[PDB]
């Protein structure tokens, strides 16, 4: 038996790597899976516009055409039209037009100045092949999906001969007060970080740098006396939308100090200095750490196998 | 008996409207702890009934206290936008003093919890002992 944590700031990646444990190591998504989120695709592609196009106010940013305004207003409208699963041709023009206007891309381009979910464009910049009437979520759609959790669930699956009891938990600061129920005899913790939330803000706190709150966060976890022996294991997450943003926006939004190249291996890099620095007990402790992409399958399963080879060196 | 509880199955919002669906949801967010979610949703149901002002300002005020503020102790998984547009809201109430975070909530347990329930041990025995 293994009692492994899933930790973490909100969308850190946790129920992610959830999704991955199911496709590698449980049963996998069938296709009525598959189509039960298709509401949630929706969901999620309607919220996320109209996020945009509610910060252009915020932001003091126009449409890059008069006639968006109307289509705006159409989709305020629209957006319970969705929500039994059809986006109406309609619905899906209005959005189209929106997300193609250069106003709203001017907006898209800051958004870390309010909140949007990361999974935005990737189901945008697809709208024509998800509003099609048969339209039948992909697995990575699925594992894209932007459902926030509460409360505490566990799972199990077996892998190398192993029984894994798997709690997951959600992220906000409203739910951390909970996570003491599943703090006892705890084998492992998959601690989960945003690379790419250096430059935001926190849903629940607009004045909290999101990093700087895992960080905190992971200093609680590393140096809590109930996990003394419970092997620490660090996914620096989101790798890839990392890769993609620190081409345009510097880390040092986070690190004033930090006098690196913002490059993906540098920038990279010294985050992950900056949390196995707040392990005060580095002569007692080791801190597993990978990099990954939590929608990514292949990548997932090479990680969780070597993140599994320690649990059982650590359990001998 | 049958009928009845598959008929939650049905949405989200049938479950809701049948009180022993209401009690079953409740036990299992129990094992999940997340119960603060339904407790506040029917808070504010009962809320929207209120008659009088002074009784409508105070129970606002309770709600709030016990659910909404920061220092709650079933404060519900609700962003900062949405927070600070119920407190704005608290300064003089009305009867839709909670309605968009009623609404947050009322999607998180939609979205994340009810999907889990309706897979659930609890459920499943429910349906196969009804009748
Ligand atoms: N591109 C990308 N998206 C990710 C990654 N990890 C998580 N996500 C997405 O980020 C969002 C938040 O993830 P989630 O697992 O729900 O976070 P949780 O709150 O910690 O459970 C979801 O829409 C995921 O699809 C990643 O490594 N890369
Ligand atoms: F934001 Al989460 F699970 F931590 F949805
Ligand atoms: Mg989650």
């Amino acid at each position: 038996e293994v009692k492994l944590l899933l930790l973490g700031a909100g969308e850190s990646g946790k129920s992610t790597i959830v999704k991955q444990m199911k496709i590698i190591h449980e049963d996998g998504y069938s296709e009525d899976e598959c189509k039960q989120y298709k509401v949630v695709v929706y969901s999620n592609t309607i919220q996320s516009i109209i996020a945009i196009i509610r910060a252009m106010g915020r932001l003091k940013i126009d449409f890059g055409e008069a006639a968006r305004a109307d289509d705006a207003r159409q989709l305020f409208v629209l957006a319970g039209s969705a929500e039994e699963g059809v986006m109406t041709p309609e619905l899906a023009g209005v959005i189209k037009r929106l997300w193609r206007d250069g106003g709203v891309q001017a907006c898209f381009s800051r958004s870390r100045e309010y909140q949007l979910n990361d999974s935005a464009s990737y189901y945008l910049n697809d709208l024509d092949r998800i509003s099609q009437s048969n339209y039948i979520p992909t697995q990575q759609d699925v594992l894209r999906t932007r459902v926030k959790t509460t409360g505490i669930v566990e799972t199990h699956f077996t892998f190398k001969d192993l029984y894994f009891k798997m709690f997951d938990v959600g992220g906000q600061r409203s739910e951390r007060k909970k996570w003491i129920h599943c703090f006892e005899g705890v084998t492992a913790i998959i601690f989960c970080v945003a690379l790419s939330d250096y430059d935001l803000v926190l849903a629940e706190d607009e004045e909290m740098n999101r990093m700087h709150e895992s960080m905190k966060l992971f200093d609680s976890i590393c140096n809590n006396k109930w996990f003394t022996e419970t092997s620490i294991i660090l996914f620096l997450n989101k790798k890839d939308l990392f890769e993609e943003k620190i081409k345009r926006s510097p880390l040092t939004i986070c690190y004033p100090e930090y006098t690196g190249s913002n490059t993906y291996e540098e920038a990279a890099a010294y985050i992950q200095c900056q949390f196995e620095d707040l392990n005060r007990r580095k002569d007692t402790k080791e801190i597993y750490t990978h990099f990954t992409c939590a929608t990514d399958t292949k990548n997932v399963q090479f990680v969780f196998d070597a993140v599994t080879d320690v649990i059982i060196k650590n359990n001998l | 008996s049958t009928e009845e509880a598959t008929r939650w199955a049905d949405s989200f919002d049938v479950l809701l409207s049948h009180k022993y669906g209401v009690a079953a949801f409740r036990a299992f967010l129990k094992t999940e702890f997340s119960e603060e979610n339904l407790e506040f949703w029917l808070a504010c149901e009962e809320f929207k009934k209120t008659r009088s002002t002074a009784k409508l300002v105070s129970k606002a005020h309770r709600i709030f206290e016990e659910f909404v503020d920061v220092q709650a102790p079933r404060e519900v998984n609700i962003d900062f936008q949405t927070r600070e547009a119920t407190r704005k809201n608290l300064q003089e109430p009305s009867l839709t003093c909670f309605d968009q975070a009623q609404g947050k909530v009322h999607s998180l347990m939609e979205k994340d919890s009810y999907p889990r329930f309706l897979r659930s041990k609890m459920y499943l025995d429910l349906l196969s002992q009804s009748q």
